RNA sequence: GGCAGCCAACGUGUUGGCUGGGUAGGGGAGCGUCCUGCAUCCGGUGAAGCCGCCGAGUGAUCGAGUGGUGGAGGGUGUGG
RNA sequence: CGUAGACGGUGAGAGCCCGGUACGUGAAAACCCGACGUCUGUCUUGAUGGUGUUCCCGAGUAGCAGCGGGCCCGUGGAAUCUGCUGUGAAUCUGCCGGGACCACCCGGUAAGCCUGAAUACUUCCCAGUGACCGAUAGCGGAUUAGUACCGUGAGGGAAUGGUGAAAAGUACCCCGGGAGGGGAGUGAAAGAGUACCUGAAACCGUGCGCUUACAAUCCGUCAGAGCCCUCGACGUGUCGUGGGGUGAUGGCGUGCCUUUUGAAGAAUGAGCCUGCGAGUCAGGGACAUGUCGCGAGGUUAACCCGGGUGGGGUAGCCGC
């Protein structure tokens, strides 16, 4: 069974953490990945990307001349989407691009990627990101520096740990989210994920139970 | 906006167990004096919709 | 590791939209339309046969009527029951569904001829003459609730 | 805006970077002051003459107020406890500026 | 001599042999454009765009080859 | 070292230059919701939980009929609700509904009644966001914009953004009436000069090379004489695996598109260039074709919680 050696930043050593298999010794499904992380980015997206019919343009109820004389094409609007100024045929309208991707579906694909972190090694165990009452992005910056080297690392803390969330969030490649929250596009994202014990026992307890 | 299903493709046809769209057969609602029991036994029950209609049927029977 | 950028679709998952219109290459000018006609603008609707008596207006309306009342019932076959009591004791609605042989709330009714070996307390809403049968041979008691 | 006229400054950036002058006019409307002896501008002035080199407002961030030992120095506040105002402060020396 | 499906092979299956005019139309595979997740590169020691030279690919087309103009972005990979 | 690398600006990619950002925090006055007060009706002045037979207690309404409306219900067997017209019920043994009726019944107590908050929308204001547009786009309107202009009027209704980092916007001299230029100067650059970022094509010139005034040309294509430049044997102009043009001459050669049996067609459209201009999106819609999960199961909808894309949510749906 997977073990992760909780990391104080007092430099010792507490204890450990296994790791389900069920949770972090599935098999990587690269196609499930994908989706789900494709159905997230979709998700994300704000479709509110908006233009106007031949109807919704101003004007152009009236037909713009005769239809037959003067020699020219025959109009029934200046507002017509050959016309300069006219509605757009096909142009895009508002819409919501979310996925309902299964909820197996999106458990496996997160408990695949935090599995492939965990084969890689990348998941680390901490008891918190800093000693004290106060946030020191300092201390965290030395703390996430001696756990690991990677750019990208994904912090799962408790919504509690507002110390640590604010000690972290603004170092330039950290990203931080809660247990509850934890999912395979950040996951993906972070070369490393580095949880809190809380916000570990917190997952794992979720996804046991 | 759902696709609503023809009313009387509904009324007209079925499908048995396997998926067999079945229908009825014309001329013999009346004028049935003239046309021996052979020919009524031959239009009674329901035979499968033929293979050129099948697809149609489906149609109006889905949506 | 595996990052974002190492995501892909399974192999023949996507598949390219067909833009149509787009040159001579492709589907272009009438866009697989063909030439003139009312396809080449619009769709013709399902129903429409070319004003001959459509099929489903010359065939008759399939004889008899719904009832409203009906009592259907959710069919359990004593041969489920054998694969999923395979060591007998008692059986109801609560563990047919438990079992997944039948819906959640339902009217569940017992049957079966495919050999039932196992001395079962059924209790559906009804039983088959085979269904009886089977329960009794088998030694168990089938119970109409 | 932190920097206002008659306070020596010394242009951190520009063409003329490391030259102090005395602020001869702000323009907090455009986030410029008028320098002393920095971007000089060779004007085409038809007074008959020649070119005049006069001065050109040059962007307040392109400047830092010199503190009292001469260094430049960002500018903090501090509200006095005589009268509650708000001098303006060295961040460097932490002295009146 | 060069290019596009099926067959044999013994072994990693890429080699050899049997194959193709096309309108409507169907299927397959791609070129180019823009916007984007992530990765990674180039750029006031000059990005894009534009006009060329030299070439290149079976095609759409190509140009991390190059000159001029230019002045701030852009390329590549894999996905959306 | 940043508990503050959000976003902008600044002479080109700035966390540390500036506005700011995370966050030390702030309101005299005015307007919005809180706690305690003054202020406002009902009781102790026998009700209050039990006892018990008999009398009295919501109308032009209910019902019904005619003609309509609306319900899945298009008048149908036509209930419930309802407009108008007419006719018109007692007091709980009442009346109404359950899509007639004895009623076994059940439910409820209309017409005299009336009265509450909890869900839709955005003119306007604040803070934000965008695999939205980026000046023929995006609002008609980045510019005098509902302006100019058109119409008697209702009404219709535009076009017009970019010098530069900074006007440093070219002093002075010269040609010219000016305009516009040439020197000079500013500027990194006037290959940035208020006609101004880049500066395409169409279109219009000027210069040079070849060609062309005996010639019948869908204007090209295949040969192809004759007229300049890139490397060298050789030593100097004739070659070459070489490398672009210009085209005497010869052969072949009936535009493109649409639409047609058939068009170069004397059938349609196109004067040209640039830009724009046409299978798109919504929905657990329907029918067919790779993936998760099963093991007979898959799924959730609304909704709840999450500062997200995450977790719950079994109603239902489809298989069975």
């Amino acid at each position: 069974t997977l073990k992760v050696d909780v990391k104080t930043p007092a430099g010792k050593t507490d204890g450990s953490v296994e790791l389900p298999a069920e949770l972090f010794d599935v098999e990587p499904n690269i196609a499930l990945m994908h989706q789900v992380v494709t159905a997230q980015l979709a998700a994300k997206r704000q479709g509110t990307h908006s233009t106007k019919t031949r109807g919704e343009v101003s004007g152009g109820g009236k037909k713009p001349y005769r239809q037959k004389g003067t020699g020219r094409a025959r109009q029934g609007s200046t507002r017509a989407p050959q016309f300069t100024g006219g509605g757009t045929v096909h142009g895009p309208k508002p819409r919501d691009y979310s996925q309902r991707t299964p909820k197996k579906m999106i458990a496996a694909a997160l408990r695949g990627a935090l599995s492939d972190r965990a084969r890689n090694d990348r998941i680390h165990a901490v008891t918190e990101l800093v000693e004290g009452q106060t946030p020191s992005t300092k201390s965290a910056k030395t703390f996430l520096g001696t756990l690991t080297e990677n750019k990208k690392v994904l912090v799962v803390i408790g919504r509690t740990d507002e110390v640590g969330a604010k000690s972290v969030r603004n170092l330039p490649g950290v990203h931080v989210i809660s247990p509850d929250q934890l999912n395979t596009y950040d996951v993906l994202n972070a070369d490393d994920v580095v949880f809190s014990v809380e916000a570990l026992n917190a997952y794992i307890s979720a996804n046991s139970k | 906006p759902k696709a609503k299903t023809h009313s009387g493709a509904s009324k007209r046809f079925r499908r048995t167990g396997t998926g067999k769209i079945v229908r009825q057969k014309a001329n013999r609602r009346h004028l049935l004096e003239h046309k021996p029991t052979k020919r009524t036994r031959r239009l009674d029950g329901r035979t499968t919709v033929s293979a050129a209609d099948n697809s149609r049927i489906n149609k109006l029977l889905n949506g | 590791v595996i990052k974002l950028h190492d995501l892909k679709p399974a192999p023949g998952e996507k598949k390219a939209k067909t833009r149509v219109g787009r040159g001579e290459g492709s589907k272009g000018k009438t866009a697989g339309r063909g030439t003139k006609g009312t396809k080449a603008r619009k769709n013709v609707p399902v129903m429409f046969e070319g004003g001959q008596m459509p099929i489903h207006m010359r065939l008759p309306k399939l004889k008899g009527f719904k009832n409203r009342f009906r009592t259907e019932y959710q069919v359990v076959n004593v041969g489920d029951i054998n694969k999923a009591f395979p060591q007998g004791g008692t059986v109801g609605v609560d563990e047919l569904v438990a079992k997944g042989l039948v819906r959640k709330n339902s009217l569940v009714k017992v049957l079966g001829d495919g050999k039932l070996t196992v001395k079962v307390d059924v209790t559906a809403n009804k039983f088959s003459g085979s269904a009886r049968e089977a329960i009794t041979a088998a030694g168990g008691s089938a119970t109409e609730l | 805006m932190k920097v206002h006229k008659g306070d020596t400054v010394l242009v951190i950036s520009g063409k003329d970077k490391g030259a102090k002058g005395k602020v001869l006019v702000a323009y907090p409307d455009r986030n410029k002051v008028l320098v002393e002896g920095v971007n000089r501008i060779k004007k085409h002035t038809a007074v008959s003459g020649g070119i005049v080199t006069q001065e050109a407002p040059i962007h307040v961030s392109n400047v830092m107020v010199v503190d009292s030992d001469g260094k430049p120095t960002r500018v903090g506040y501090r509200i006095d406890d005589e009268t509650g105002k708000k001098v303006r402060i060295a961040k460097t020396n932490g002295k009146d500026i």
